[PDB]
RNA sequence: UGAUGGAGGUAGAGCACUGUUUGGACUAGGGGCCCAUCUCGGGUUACCGAAUUCAGAUAAACUCCGAAUGCCAUUCAUUUA
RNA sequence: GCGGUCGCCUCCUAAAAGGUAACGGAGGCGCCCAAAGGUUCCCUCAGAAUGGUUGGAAAUCAUUCGAAGAGUGUAAAGGCAGAAGGGAGCUUGACUGCGAGACCUACAAGUCGAGCAGGGACGAAAGUCGGGCUUAGUGAUCCGGUGGUUCCGCAUGGAAGG
RNA sequence: GUGGUGGCGAUAGCGAGAAGGAUACACCUGUUCCCAUGCCGAACACAGAAGUUAAGCUUCUUAGCGCCGAUUGUAGUGAAGGGUUUCCCUUUGUGAGAGUAGGACGUCGCCACG
RNA sequence: GCGGGGUGGAGCAGUCAGGUAGCUCGUCGGGCUCAUAACCCGAAGGUCGUAGGUUCAAAUCCUGCCCCCGCAACCA
RNA sequence: UUCGGAUUGCAGGCUGCAACUCGCCUGCAUGAAGCCGGAAUCGCUAGUAAUCGCGGAUCAGCACGCCGCGGUGAAUACGUUC
């Protein structure tokens, strides 16, 4: 997952606190992963949490990546000093603030749901939590 | 189908504009000018008071009538000697949103004669 | 190719006004009716 | 004065009886009539725009305004504000000396004519005829023009409907299809 | 400049100052690309090359005052190009002339019953001394003057070009581009040829008024190639041309597919076009070109 | 390559509402109008408001959505 | 109407000359022939051959055959 | 310090604009693919799918909104200097 | 060290006045216009749908919808549809001598400015005009050039030179 | 009641529908007139009163769109503190946006004709 | 990151300094030859890498972009 | 082009069992390229070349080919270097 543009190559860090501002709810999914805590959360972690859950599920039913990783992140190589401009871009990330629901899915049996969700939580580095549709 | 634009719309559209920069006050009054197809109005205003110092008009029944052209030059002196009555000498034109040529015109002309200075 | 130029009074030949042109877009001299301050009337400036 | 003698006079009862107005007001007419040749051989040779010119203002009696590519084009090797096309406008009394020629004259003079259109409308009871060709204009001599050229006629009138301006045209005398 | 001495001599002393200039140019721009080609050498080497770099650094010093101090090769003035082609193809008898006599109304009789023919790709030269009727008799086939006696037939196939002696075929009042424009040509098509004619850019907008004669002549010239005839009717071209603009003239008439009924007091011009045959005046003798010329001009 | 900028403007406000001021005194600082001049206030070349008259200023909303700027002589 | 830039136009009538139909309106073109018309008044006449009168599309029957049938065309062949 | 009046777009929030973006409905169009070609006339992938619409997100260089504070000022009030 | 940078304008950083740094994140400037300035008058866009010869997604034309989704010479921000956008007529205020009072500011500078006078442009008049929608398009002194000058002129008149 | 002309944030609007021209305003009739169309008396300008409320226009109904919008709660945050201190929590003050109850198919003036 | 280049099949001009697309070899076709080579005669082959600006006009000037080549990407 | 006579549409005459693949010919209509042909290359020395017709064998039908017949009827040959 990587966007296909991007109005500024780099971008700052920022600053999670709070709740998230919005998504916290499931809306597609009968069931949903939430976040206990913030944190970023790599294109990469996503994927490994993707491939997790739809393979448990058999590739059956239907998932949902709520989150996306909109924003950049840059590093600096090995034997650089400090400055000389920013780095350059390196990976992508989402920032995830508690509460957020980062996959929802549907289609499937309660324990069939929460099995793979708890396959998906282990790949991500946030602490969650299982969600059903109200 | 086609539809025509509304002329009084149109005039006062322009009109806007116009008043942008046209004001009356109690001691240069507005001389607002209203055109009919049939008749002309003439109005002195005082803006700042929102009250119409004076009025003529093609209804006035003082005005005997004739051409469009001679009716609002005789409005126009109308609408002069009563402001004048009222003391009101100094005036700001304001055309209404018209075209300062025809009828407008000669109702100015008949105001600047009979004694309104502008 | 635009220049500064100078706009002098034919009357008085008195150097009054500065001023740019481009010589591509007015080829020919300038010329304007500017304040001369030394005549103190409007005249016929030319660049020279 | 023809054709607006015959609209004034047939028309105009039996546009209101069918259409049921209440008031003649709300009989469809003829507003206006704009002819529009569009010429791209301008940017080759702008000459080829002053003979579309002249044929037009021959074939109207009005000279026409020169239109102008309001946008940049490199597609067609166009630049803004290049004089390309030309239309006129004719109202009243020109208006219907034009139309009843139309009708009459220019015509039948189209190659293997069969009539107009029935479907170019607008949705709103305004028609235009796309004129293939000149020289069925009697004005053009047949002679004069170097290479033939076609042109867009639009005719814009009151009526509501497609409906109303069909029977309207037709009335005033159009070889529908 | 002024030189002393003649025009070969101005040509010499010229041809060997640009030669010495130039090759002080060859040398300038020699030592810039060497050190160019060093200061380059230096910038993409390692970072970690200090010495390199540092010396990198020192060059690209000389290599700037270098190039703030190195004269500029004057552009070589551009020479005309012409390219006359007919758009039509010439007969056997482009021009038939019969029993025709002229006179301007109160003069003696120009020439009596003159009559010729020409061939068609035919270098046809008209002869004569000054005042003697050559300029009247192209003027009579183009139509200026009525003949008083005779006929002249053009073939249909015959596009004619006139050229005038007196530079007769420009509006003064109009600029350059306006006395050009032409039905048949589009904007940036004059203005190519007119570059051609070395009316670079604004040049044609120049009022003619203002032009220089040999000037004016160039815009003459260019409305006789823009016709694109088969028939060029030239009364002295060479007039007003500077002497290598007269040799280009020559040399593309020479190749004109077409033909050229020419009058010219230049010898190197008719040398050039190479002439067939030559029509002498007022003895009227239509004859095969030749050194024999001479002999007409001699007698 | 980054790195540049420009001298900052001190824009905006240079008198209180309610505060009196001389005639010819600079108001607002401003790109294009972000604020009207109202009674007896001038807008200047590039867009600064400035008292025409001695007065206490005032701001108020010109309409729904535009402010403006007055002077009020005591 | 602006002055000396419109084409000259004139009032002239037209007349076709199959069927004689007439009708009056204005054109560019002018005719020497004139003709006089009610009203007590002459115009230059422009006499066309072809109107809608005479053009078969506005009459509704067509002067063509149409062709014939190529069976038909073998019966009158063979006489069959 | 309080009272009053102000200027401003931050925190937050929001999608009304601009970027980024998820799923659903529909589909122009594109891809295959056949018949029939005059590529041409169709019928197809639950193939990719613009634009629209429904739902749901996101932003230092987005804002329909918008604080707490701070700031400017008042012949203002209390205290102080 | 190498690379990059050095002055000016715009945005974010900048923490809702102002100001605020980094070899922080992005872009521009060293001009342009004789109209692309002033004034009077007049006009309203971009796109979409539908119909229409060449003509095709898209040239020009017509109706309807369409509040700005256009345009504003030139970066961005701010602003502008009572126009600052667009067209036309006439013009040169892209004036001279100034300038109460302000902003900004270590200084040098920089910015705004009603209003007075002179003589004008446009307009019937009101009135507007001391360049351009606003903010970059620039360089101290010394030295030298050119023009003007009722200024000085080493005993005096000139001159030279200031 | 209609027509001018204004003030007030569209609570004044937009959309849909209904009624009227007695007057007035309008369409509406023409281009001879001043004046005009980068062509068109469509517009602008002028002269006039054959017909019509058809349209605009004014009046009315409607909460569909837009607009205004309380309270409560919450986010945020000044001050004083705490913690396991990227963050989170406590006390006190302030307090949105969103969402909603609801308001609203305008009101406050002057003049001429009725 | 620093440079060098993108024009016919290949290699090269033309670019600076705006008007008009070329040279060499090669390819295709036809000749000559018993046949091949050499030789002779015809023809084709690019809208100049690409997208936008500047211009009346762009292979040529400006900007970006994509490709290919060489070098560099860290020094006591 | 009143040169040219291809191509094409139509309408027909024949032979044949049969004329679409695929015959020849006729009338009407249409009216193509082609403006004397690059490198190179062919035949011919007199009733010959050139050019004009005519008959024939094959053959139901079908030649611009082949064989044969006559009509008109030239230019040039210095010479054997190649
Ligand atoms: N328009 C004229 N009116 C009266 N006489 C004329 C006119 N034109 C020419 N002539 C006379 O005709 C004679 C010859 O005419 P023309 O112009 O042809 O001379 P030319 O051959 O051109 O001589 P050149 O060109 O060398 O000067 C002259 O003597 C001249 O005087
Ligand atoms: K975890
Ligand atoms: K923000
Ligand atoms: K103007
Ligand atoms: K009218
Ligand atoms: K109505
Ligand atoms: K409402
Ligand atoms: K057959
Ligand atoms: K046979
Ligand atoms: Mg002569
Ligand atoms: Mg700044
Ligand atoms: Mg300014
Ligand atoms: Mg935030
Ligand atoms: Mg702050
Ligand atoms: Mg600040
Ligand atoms: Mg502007
Ligand atoms: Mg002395
Ligand atoms: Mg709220
Ligand atoms: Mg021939
Ligand atoms: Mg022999
Ligand atoms: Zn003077």
């Amino acid at each position: 997952l990587v966007p296909k543009r991007v109005k500024h190559r780099r971008e700052f860090r920022g600053k999670m606190r709070g709740e998230a501002k919005g998504g916290k709810e499931v809306a597609f999914g009968e069931w949903g992963l939430q976040a206990t805590e913030s944190h970023w959360i790599t294109n990469r972690q996503i994927e490994a949490a993707r491939i997790a859950m739809t393979r448990y599920m058999k590739r059956g039913g239907k998932v949902w990546i709520k989150i996306f990783p909109h924003k950049s992140y840059t590093s600096k190589a090995i034997g650089v000093r400090m400055g000389k401009g920013k780095g350059a871009p390196e990976g992508w990330v989402s920032p995830v603030k508690r509460g957020k629901i980062m996959f929802e899915i549907a289609g499937v049996p309660e324990e069939v749901a929460r099995e793979a969700l708890r396959l998906a939580s282990h790949k991500l580095p946030v602490k969650t939590k299982i969600v059903k549709r109200e | 189908m086609i539809t025509k634009p509304d002329k009084n719309k149109t005039r006062q559209k322009r009109h806007r504009r116009v008043r942008n920069k046209i004001s009356g006050t109690a001691e240069c009054p507005r001389l607002n000018i209203f055109r009919s197809n049939k008749n002309i109005y003439a109005q002195v205003i005082d803006d700042v008071a929102g009250v119409t110092l004076a009025s003529a008009s093609a209804l006035d029944k003082e005005i005997s009538g004739g051409t469009k052209t001679e009716t609002a030059a005789a409005v126009g002196k109308l609408v002069a000697e009563r402001a004048a009555e009222k003391g009101i000498k100094k005036v700001v034109f304001d055309r209404g949103g018209y075209l300062y040529h025809g009828r407008v015109q000669a109702l100015a002309e008949a105001a600047r004669e009979n004694g309104l200075e502008f | 190719m635009r220049v500064n130029i100078t706009l002098e009074c034919t009357s008085c030949k008195e150097r009054n006004y500065l001023t740019n042109k481009n010589k591509r877009n007015n080829p020919d001299r300038l010329e304007k009716q500017k304040y001369c301050p030394r005549e103190r009337k409007v005249t016929l400036h030319r660049e020279t | 004065n023809r054709l607006k003698e015959k609209y004034i006079k047939e028309v105009t009862p039996s546009l209101v009886e069918k259409f049921n107005y209440s008031s003649v007001m709300q009989t469809p007419k003829v507003d206006k009539i704009v002819i529009n040749m569009g010429v791209g051989d301008a940017v080759s040779n702008a000459k080829n725009l002053d003979k579309a010119v002249e044929e037009l203002a021959l074939i109207t009696g009005q000279k026409p305004l020169i239109t102008k590519a309001k946008k940049s084009i490199a597609g067609f090797r166009l630049r803004e504000g290049m004089p390309i096309g030309a239309k006129v406008t004719l109202r009243g009394e020109r208006m219907y000396e034009f139309l009843d020629k139309l009708v009459t004259v220019s015509l039948p003079r189209v190659r293997d004519f069969h009539g107009v259109s029935k479907k170019a409308f607008d949705g709103r009871g305004n028609y235009t005829l796309g004129i293939k060709e000149q020289l069925i204009f009697p004005e053009v001599d047949y002679d004069l023009v170097d290479k033939v050229r076609g042109m867009d006629i639009v005719i814009v009138t009151t009526a509501n409907t497609d409906e109303e301006s069909r029977e309207l045209l037709a009335q005033l005398g159009m070889p529908f299809q | 400049s002024i030189y002393e001495g003649d025009y070969y001599t101005y040509k010499k002393k010229y041809s060997e100052n640009q030669l010495l200039r130039e090759k002080m140019i060859i040398q300038q721009e020699k030592e810039v690309k060497e050190l160019a080609t060093f200061v380059q050498k230096a910038k993409q080497a390692s970072q970690t090359n200090h010495a390199l770099k540092r010396m990198g650094l020192e060059r690209a010093i000389r290599l700037d005052k270098k190039k703030k101090n190195l004269t500029k090769r004057d552009k070589v003035y551009k020479r005309v190009k012409m390219d006359i082609k007919p758009n039509r193809e010439v007969a056997r008898t482009p021009l038939k002339v019969e029993n025709v006599t002229f006179h301007y109304p109160g003069h003696p009789i120009l020439y009596k019953d003159l009559s010729f023919q020409i061939s068609g790709k035919e270098r046809f030269l008209v002869v004569g001394e000054n005042g003697v009727g050559k300029s009247t008799l192209l003027k009579l086939l183009m139509g200026i003057n009525i003949p008083d006696k005779g006929k002249i037939i053009f073939n249909d196939k015959t596009d004619v070009a006139y050229y005038s002696q007196e530079l007769e075929q420009l509006d003064e009042e109009k600029t350059i581009l306006e006395n050009v424009k032409s039905d048949e040509y589009t904007d940036w098509k004059l203005r190519a040829t007119l570059s051609n004619f070395l009316f670079y850019d604004d040049d044609v907008n120049k009022k003619v008024n203002v032009l220089s004669p040999g000037e004016k002549a160039r815009i003459v010239l260019c409305k006789v190639l823009l016709q694109k005839a088969n028939l060029l009717i030239l009364d002295q071209p060479t007039n007003h041309l500077d002497p290598e603009t007269q040799s280009i003239i020559g040399a593309n008439f020479n190749l004109f597919e077409g033909t050229i009924i020419v009058v010219s007091h230049n010898p190197s011009f008719v040398e050039q076009i190479g002439i067939n045959r030559m029509l002498i005046l007022p003895s009227g003798n239509i004859d095969n070109y030749s050194p024999e010329l001479l002999e007409y001009y001699s007698n | 390559s980054n790195g540049r900028d420009s001298e900052s403007k001190r824009l905006g406000a240079k008198s209180a509402d309610g505060q009196t001021v001389t005639g010819g005194s600079i108001l607002y600082r401003q790109r294009g109008t972000k604020i009207y001049p109202g009674v007896n206030v001038g807008i200047g070349g590039d867009d600064t408001l400035f008292a025409k008259v001695d007065g206490v200023v005032r701001f108020e909303r010109k309409g729904r959505d535009k402010k403006q700027v007055s002077v009020y002589p005591v | 109407m602006k002055q000396d830039i419109h084409p000259n136009y004139q009032p002239v009538v037209f007349m076709d000359s199959t069927t004689g139909f007439k009708f009056l309106s204005g054109s560019t073109k002018g005719s020497s022939e004139t003709v006089e018309w009610e009203d007590g008044n002459t115009y230059p006449l422009l006499r066309v051959e072809v109107t809608s009168d005479s053009h078969p599309f506005y009459t509704g029957r067509q002067k063509f055959t149409q062709a014939d049938g190529r069976v038909d065309r073998f019966n009158k062949k063979y006489g069959l």
